[PDB]
């Protein structure tokens, strides 16, 4: 259902996250007050509410950049996203919305495609 | 308290970068034939270690996990280097096991000072005392040996009382799970099958120790029953 | 060395002695092999007949053989390997060798007294002179000599393709022999119809070999029939037809030919969802209604099909399609008994890399070897069901690729990648059918993506192999422009990145731009393939 | 004559007779036939493959080692090869039968889909063991008087009366109260004093408290054939026995001439013309039989030493080693002392040629013994305690308790995993006293047929491997060396003797005489 | 009754009448077992069983196609009737005494009767059992062996009874 909603034609693990969720969430509301804190650290501890990795993302960006500074001291967003399709982290948008990269001072235009 | 996360941070950036380095390197290897080649061997070694970054991943990440009550940036740290190294969570290979099956031979009598002690035969790191292993298999009020002689000799008798009790083993039915009450019959009063109480793979994993033990310390005798043992098998 | 008359130094050679055929494992290898059976059971040569699907089995079969036999044919295997050295053969056997690959390795050309290429002399060939390749200021003049071998001999081996057809060649000798029946005509005809539907030949030397195969098919329908005097309807007719691209569209509905068929699905773009619309805009223009359209062929109305071909055409033009027809050929016997040269070409290719576990791959050459004479026109049914199978299963894979984004340009090339578990995979696991299917697939990429770049790339496909040894297979294929020529760099860009990564490949597969791949490996193998194209 | 001429007669021979040869096969053939003349050429050529047909062959195609072997069996070894008249078999060494009830007969374990032997047995194996004992025990037994009526009898023929045996299911119901109904059943005790009947069909509790017992030692897990009747949920018995024996001719009679024993032999040994025309000239073979051979002490080396001067004339065909040979199986130190006196005994008996060369030492260990321990079929000790006697007296062999000997026209059981006072000490009712005791045992141990008809707490035995432990069909001699004092008895035409324990029974070995079928009753005190 | 067995309600979790729960030849009481390695199983195979749906309908090992058992049930019904053996009826008998026993003690010691009656209607329930199995083989007799399978199966039954 979740695909249909984003019109796509074959099912995705975004999909299957939000459909996790959905259950596991619904599960821990039907218990009681005092059962369902200890329900909740539980399942998320545990169990997938995969709600970002940016930290990820963020490392192979300082990667980059030092080995790009390194290689010109003595395109990076294409860099940055050929990384981020090897490794299975693929959606970037997140990354680029995210405050992990704008306090350390990165940016990111799909014009230009430097960071 | 809050220092652990201050750590986890400094691990956050670290233990990536340390990972990438060991990844990069290690895969590089053309020497490897096989990257489970690579680990080494101890008498309490079993698994099928494979891929070094993510055992190492495994072992950090549990000494992690419980130095602290704070799992949540273990948790995060497993779920980001296991990314990295493109291996799943939930996954069999993702979960830590213990590389060693410890065994421990209970109040081994000393001579030298009528002490009585505890002795793991399987943890010693036998490579560097292959020589002295009986030295370091010392009685801990003092510094003298336990001998290989009467160990293999117990190890042995230990051996046959234990095979002892699988043979006159009690069976249970698997649906009501009370004993068998006498010999005839195959099912239950219910339609159940029997089981075993006292499971063949129990003694496989034991004999496997034994085996592992015998093999790393020499012990030529105990080898020739466990090889009797091991060949009338199915 | 090459036969300069097949009929004397070869067939009159092992017509006195027991043979031994290696047999690759590809349609025009099963259709020279029928022609070489019909000939040998006609003389009664005994003679053995092994199936081969790769180097290893074949080095395996020739170790089993190699006492009892002094003649082996090998049929599309061998010749653009050193055999001397893959066989390590007694000083006084005989390999002739009857293979389309190219380039012939030099030392299979000049060797005189054991390797016979049965290669005709005016195919694509430019082979190195002998002083070039083969033997202070003198030790100087030396190296330097070597050098220029090396760069002569690099240039000479670098780019693989396909020669004539090797059922063309025995048909040639059959009518040399002058004991070339129908049967074995038409096995020529599927034989080329292979090289063509598998691409492995450019269209004008597909259109010449069509020329040439014209005459034979003349010859044949004027040996005891003319425009008043005609035979019984049991003998076979070979015809030459100026029929439509479409597969196995006599076989099941047009609208599943369209669909299912390469060029209309790519160009439709029936993956997508919108090509659907543009399909049904085609049909509306030729006016065929979607309830005929959707029926069988067979049982389609027959007001409708009598100018069905030049229809297709005329629509095909000012829709885009400017090459919908083809020069091909069709066989009729009896009354219902009808078949296009693609059909055939299809239901062998199928029954050979049937999806079927039970058995094993030479059992399913043996079926396909069968299918081709008709005492077993059972079984070509049901390899044309099969085809229908595949080619279902070929588009729905191209559309799982392009929706799910799986190809991606790696600068010098596009990458593709099968995965594991998913549909279908287990039926594309097989070299021939990944081939095909990677062919299809670029085919499409190059009419979906709208960026020039994209358009003349060439495309490397992997997908599992084994997991009790944990392989993948990678297959290389050229550019898909018209202008292409039809060769391709990959076989020897393989071994080049394989040796640089000292990378664990195995090279069992009889084309050299099919490899088998350590599943580890594969990542750095892809980066010394973008390091060596640049 | 021409090599081509004889090859096309040698194919043309064994193709007529439906047979193809393999290549090598028909030039082995081709170049071993040169020297045949055409006067006798067929002739040849036919006793060939009527050896040929011999062998058991799998297929018409023919190997080379087939016509190599059939040409020997022309050549050499036709009348007879020396080794057949004496063997030793291990009981891990037995082949398994089982014993199939609709077609009334033992089929081979290859035959049957039964799963292999295995030491570390399943959940059915355990089950099976006893059941089995049972199945046997009910197959003898209702091919004895205890037989069909039969269906066509009338009542003027069988006027008299005939036993009919009841299985427990049968019992509950109508049945109850009736008159006189016997059941064959394991008899054992739930708890003190409660005993009861068991069969593959049930369980029912017993009143033994009237029952007339037919002078056995009834122990627990024997099989007893309970005369009585049923009523409260109990079975009330009037009387309580063993049942019947059956003599080997019998077995061989119903079964035919199958090798239950073992050895290579496809039928037993003494229904085939070699060993019975080997017998005639075996005469002067001799057995000696010894237990509580405690040679880790030197004082059982003196009483060797006094053995070899006393038997070095007419010097015997083998000696029997009764394990137990630790008198010290205190730890590590009885392991070294064994091996010690191992090579002591081996560099005793270097110092003759005759009996080195000619009488076997075979050593079966028992539970005061290295290695496994009172688990049975016992296996033997281990080879780094047997190599240095093996490499210089090669004429002897380590092997299981239980074993099998198979001589030339005789079959024996060895045995010395101790029960006679284990048999005494836990009789239902009571055992049978005096001089009789060995008598009421060997009495049960032949009706029982089984080496241990004891309870498994009391007995271990490996659960897939309970068939060797099996006496039937019935050996000639039967050995049960335990710690008890000798004895010689003999039923159904079985011979039965215990060595005893020599050390405390005044020296007294024995010494057995296969061919003139007989035993001396020896007391070596006196030597 | 309500909706999970919940074990310790017993009789009360049926409403059906002892003349209706007669005519079944089988009552096969069904509880949801949680086990983690049987849900663990379990969910892959559901995960895999809707991911295969698009595979193309292969052909498949060790087991009969629907339409091809359909016939094969079809045939069997027209061609073979079975009976029982001798002995095979001997050893059905006794077990069934035995059971009608077990039965009437265990409905005593509760004081109070079972919903699943033990009747001769569940006597001839395994003999049809015995036959059908026989009918299977086409073979014109039910064997000892047929006749333990069905006690085998009925057990499961007399389970759900007591």
């Amino acid at each position: 259902a979740h695909a249909r909603i984003h019109l796509r034609d074959y099912v995705i693990e975004d999909d299957v996250n939000m459909a996790i969720r959905v259950m596991l969430e619904s599960f821990i509301d039907t218990q009681k007050f005092s059962v369902m804190r200890s329900m909740r650290k539980t399942f998320a501890r545990y169990l997938s509410f995969r709600r970002d990795n940016n930290e990820l993302l963020l490392f192979i960006l300082k990667q980059l950049v030092a080995e790009q500074v390194t290689y010109q001291r003595n395109v990076p967003e294409k860099d940055l996203v050929d990384k981020a399709r090897q490794i299975n982290i693929h959606n970037l948008s997140a990354f680029y919305d995210s405050e992990l990269f704008r306090m350390n001072k990165f940016s990111h235009d799909l014009k230009r495609k430097m960071i | 308290t809050f220092s652990q996360d201050y750590v986890a941070n400094e691990l956050t950036q670290s233990f990536f970068t340390i990972t990438q380095k060991i990844q990069k390197k290690v895969t590089g290897s053309r020497n490897s034939t096989e990257l489970s080649e690579m680990f080494p061997v101890l008498p309490g070694s079993h698994l099928l270690l494979n891929n070094p970054a993510l055992e190492f991943i495994k072992y950090v990440c549990k000494v992690l996990s419980l130095d602290t009550n704070i799992t949540n940036q273990v948790n995060k740290l497993n779920r980001d280097l296991l990314r990295l190294v493109d291996v799943g969570e939930f996954s069999e290979e993702a979960q830590f096991r213990d590389p060693c099956r410890s065994y421990v031979l209970p109040e081994v009598i000393c001579r030298s000072c009528n002490f009585c002690r505890d002795l793991d035969l399987c943890k010693d790191s036998s490579f560097s005392e292959d020589g002295a292993v009986l030295p370091q298999w010392l009685c801990s009020n003092c510094q003298a040996p336990y001998d290989s002689s009467a160990i293999e000799m117990t190890l042995v008798e230990v051996l046959q009382k234990k095979l002892m009790a699988f043979t006159l083993q009690d069976l249970v039915c698997l649906k009501c799970r009370g004993v068998k009450e006498t010999s005839m019959p195959v099912y239950c009063s219910c339609a159940g099958d029997f089981a075993l109480t006292i499971h063949t793979q129990v003694f496989m994993e034991q004999i496997g120790i034994f085996r592992n033990i015998a093999q790393h310390y020499g012990m030529s005798y105990l080898l020739e029953t466990l090889e009797w043992l091991l060949q009338k098998n199915p | 060395m090459f036969v300069s008359d097949f009929r004397k130094e070869f067939y009159e050679v092992v017509q006195s002695q027991r043979v031994l055929l290696f047999v690759a494992s590809d349609v025009d290898a099963l259709c020279a092999c029928k022609i070489l059976q019909a000939l040998f059971q006609c003389d009664h040569v005994q003679y053995t007949l092994v199936p081969v699907s790769g180097w290893q089995e074949l080095e395996t079969a020739f170790l089993e053989h190699k006492e009892q036999f002094h003649y082996f044919i090998l049929i599309n295997c061998g010749a653009n390997v050193d055999l001397l050295d893959i066989l390590q053969p007694d000083e006084d056997t005989i390999f002739f060798v009857c293979d389309t690959h190219r380039p012939v390795n030099v030392v299979n050309v000049y060797n005189d007294t054991q390797i016979k290429l049965l290669i005709k002399q005016d195919d694509d060939l430019e082979v190195p002179a002998y002083e070039d390749i083969f033997r202070t200021m003198r030790r100087r003049q030396r190296r330097e000599w070597e050098a220029r071998r090396r760069d002569i001999l690099f240039d000479y081996e670098q780019y693989e393709y396909h020669g004539t057809s090797s059922a063309m060649v025995m048909f040639e000798l059959a009518w040399m022999l002058s004991k070339d029946l129908n049967d074995m005509l038409w096995w020529a005809i599927v034989g080329l119809t292979d090289q063509w539907v598998q691409d492995k030949i450019t269209q004008m030397k597909y259109v010449t070999d069509v020329g040439v195969l014209q005459r034979h098919v003349s010859r044949h329908n004027h040996r005891n029939e003319d425009e008043e005097n005609t035979l019984s309807v049991d003998c076979t007719r070979i015809s030459f037809e100026y029929d439509l691209r479409l597969v196995l569209y006599q076989h099941w509905s047009l609208h599943d030919s369209l669909c299912n068929t390469s060029y209309t699905a790519a160009r439709f773009k029936l993956w997508s969802v919108h090509g659907q619309k543009r399909l049904q805009e085609f049909l509306a223009d030729m006016g065929l209604p979607l309830k005929q359209v959707k029926q069988k062929f067979q049982a389609m109305d027959i007001s409708l099909k009598e100018n069905l071909r030049e229809m297709i055409e005329e629509s095909a033009n000012k829709f885009g399609m400017k090459d919908m027809r083809v020069q091909t050929f069709s066989i009729h016997f009896g009354f219902k008994h009808k078949f296009l040269a693609s059909d055939v070409v299809f239901a062998t290719m199928s029954l050979m890399e049937s999806p079927e576990k039970d058995g094993s791959g030479t059992d399913h050459f043996i079926q396909a070897l069968d299918s081709l004479s008709r005492s077993n026109l059972d079984k070509l049914y049901h390899g044309l069901e099969l085809a229908k199978k595949q080619l279902r299963a070929t588009q729905q894979t191209i559309a799982s690729c392009l929706c799910t984004n799986l190809v991606i340009s790696q600068g010098p090339f596009l990458y593709c990648s099968l995965m594991e578990g998913t549909p279908d995979v287990m039926l594309f696991s097989r070299p021939a059918s990944l081939s095909l299917l990677s062919k299809h697939l670029l085919k499409s990429f190059v009419c979906s993506t709208k960026n020039r770049r994209c358009k003349l790339l060439p495309l490397v496909m992997a997908a599992p192999l084994s997991m009790e040894h944990g392989t993948v297979t990678v297959v290389g294929i050229p550019p898909e422009t018209d202008s292409s020529d039809r060769k391709n760099f990959f076989g020897r860009a393989f071994e080049k990145a394989a040796e640089s990564t000292s990378s664990r490949m195995l090279h069992n597969h009889f084309d050299l731009s099919v490899i088998e791949l350590k599943a580890e490996d594969r990542s750095k193998f892809l980066d010394a393939l973008i390091s060596l194209l640049s | 004559m021409a090599p081509e001429r004889l090859r096309s007669r040698a194919l043309s021979a064994f193709k007529l007779r439906g047979l193809l040869l393999r290549g090598e096969a028909i030039k082995y053939l081709t170049e071993a036939l040169q020297s045949i003349s055409e006067l006798e050429l067929e002739d040849k050529l036919e006793k060939i493959i009527n050896a040929v047909e011999k062998q058991p062959l799998s297929s018409n195609m023919i190997e080379r080692s087939v016509v190599e072997a059939a040409v020997q069996e022309c050549s050499q070894s036709v009348d007879e090869t020396i080794e057949h008249v004496f063997n030793i078999i291990g009981a891990f060494d037995i082949p398994r039968f089982v014993y199939n009830s609709e077609r009334k007969k033992f089929l081979p374990l290859l035959m049957t889909n039964h799963p292999a032997p295995n030491l570390f047995g399943t959940p059915r194996d355990k089950a099976e063991m006893f059941r089995e004992r049972y199945t046997i025990l009910h197959q003898r037994t209702h091919r004895h008087e205890l037989f069909t009526p039969p269906v066509i009898g009338s009542h003027p023929d069988e006027s008299g009366s005939k036993f009919q045996l009841k299985t427990i299911e049968t019992l509950l119901g109508s049945t109850t109260k009736i008159g006189d109904a016997i059941v064959l059943g394991m008899i054992t005790q739930l708890k003190e004093g409660k005993f009861f009947l068991e069969d593959p069909t049930g369980t029912v509790q017993l009143d033994l408290s009237k029952a007339q017992f037919h002078s056995g030692l009834y122990t627990e897990a024997c099989f007893v054939l309970a005369e009585g009747w049923f009523e409260d949920q109990v079975f009330h018995v009037n009387a309580f026995g063993f049942p019947p024996t059956e003599p080997s001719s019998t077995t061989r009679a119903y079964y035919g001439n199958i090798n239950f024993f073992g050895g290579p032999s496809n039928t037993s040994v003494k229904t085939s013309a070699k060993l019975k025309q080997l017998e005639e000239e075996n005469k002067d073979a001799m057995f000696v039989f010894l237990s509580d051979v405690w040679l880790d002490q030197v004082e059982v080396l003196e009483k060797l030493r006094i053995m070899f001067a006393g038997y070095s004339p007419a010097p015997p065909t083998c000696f029997i080693l009764c394990g137990n040979f630790s008198s010290a199986p205190y730890g590590k130190n009885q392991v070294q002392a064994l091996k010690d006196s191992l090579k002591t005994l081996a560099d005793i008996i270097c110092e003759y040629p005759d009996i080195h060369q000619s009488s076997r030492f075979v050593f079966v260990p028992g539970p005061e013994d290295p290695g496994f321990g009172s688990i049975l079929p016992r296996p033997p000790l281990a080879e780094s305690i047997t190599n240095e006697f093996r490499q210089r007296v090669p004429f002897s062999v380590f092997t299981t308790n239980p074993c099998r000997i198979q001589y030339c026209t005789q079959e024996i059981t060895v045995f010395r995993e101790d029960l006679v006072n284990k048999m005494c000490r836990n009789c239902v009712r009571f055992p049978s006293s005096n001089l009789a005791i060995p008598n009421h045992f060997v009495k049960t141990i032949l009706s029982q047929g089984h080496l241990t008809p004891l309870p498994l707490y009391v007995c271990p035995v490996y659960w897939a491997y309970d068939y060797a432990l099996r006496v039937y069909p019935v050996p000639d001699l039967l050995v049960i060396a335990d710690k008890y004092d000798p004895f010689t008895t003999t039923n159904t035409e079985c011979l039965c003797i215990n060595p005893g324990s020599f050390p405390r029974s005044g020296f007294s070995f024995k010494v057995f005489y296969p061919s003139n079928k007989t035993v001396e009753d020896s007391k070596l005190q006196g030597f | 009754v309500f909706g999970r067995w919940d074990e310790t309600k017993g009789e009360d979790n049926i409403d059906f009448m002892p003349t209706i729960l007669s005519r079944f030849d089988m009552i096969f009481i069904v509880k949801d077992e949680h086990n983690e390695e049987r849900d663990v199983m379990l969910a892959k195979h559901v995960i895999t069983l809707h991911v295969s749906a698009l595979t193309q309908t292969q052909a498949v090992e060790g087991e009969i196609d629907l339409a091809k058992l359909k016939k094969f049930i079809a045939y069997c019904r027209v061609k073979c009737g079975p009976r029982l053996s001798a002995e095979a009826a001997e050893k059905l008998k006794n077990r069934y005494i035995i059971m009608r026993s077990g039965a009437r003690q265990h409905e005593r010691d509760s004081d109070r009767r079972s919903s699943i009656p033990i009747t001769v209607r569940q006597l001839e329930a395994i003999v049809r059992i015995a036959e059908a199995l026989s009918k299977m083989k086409l073979q014109p007799f039910a064997t000892e062996a047929d006749v333990e399978e069905a006690l085998r199966l009925f057990q499961v039954s007399t389970l759900d009874a007591a």
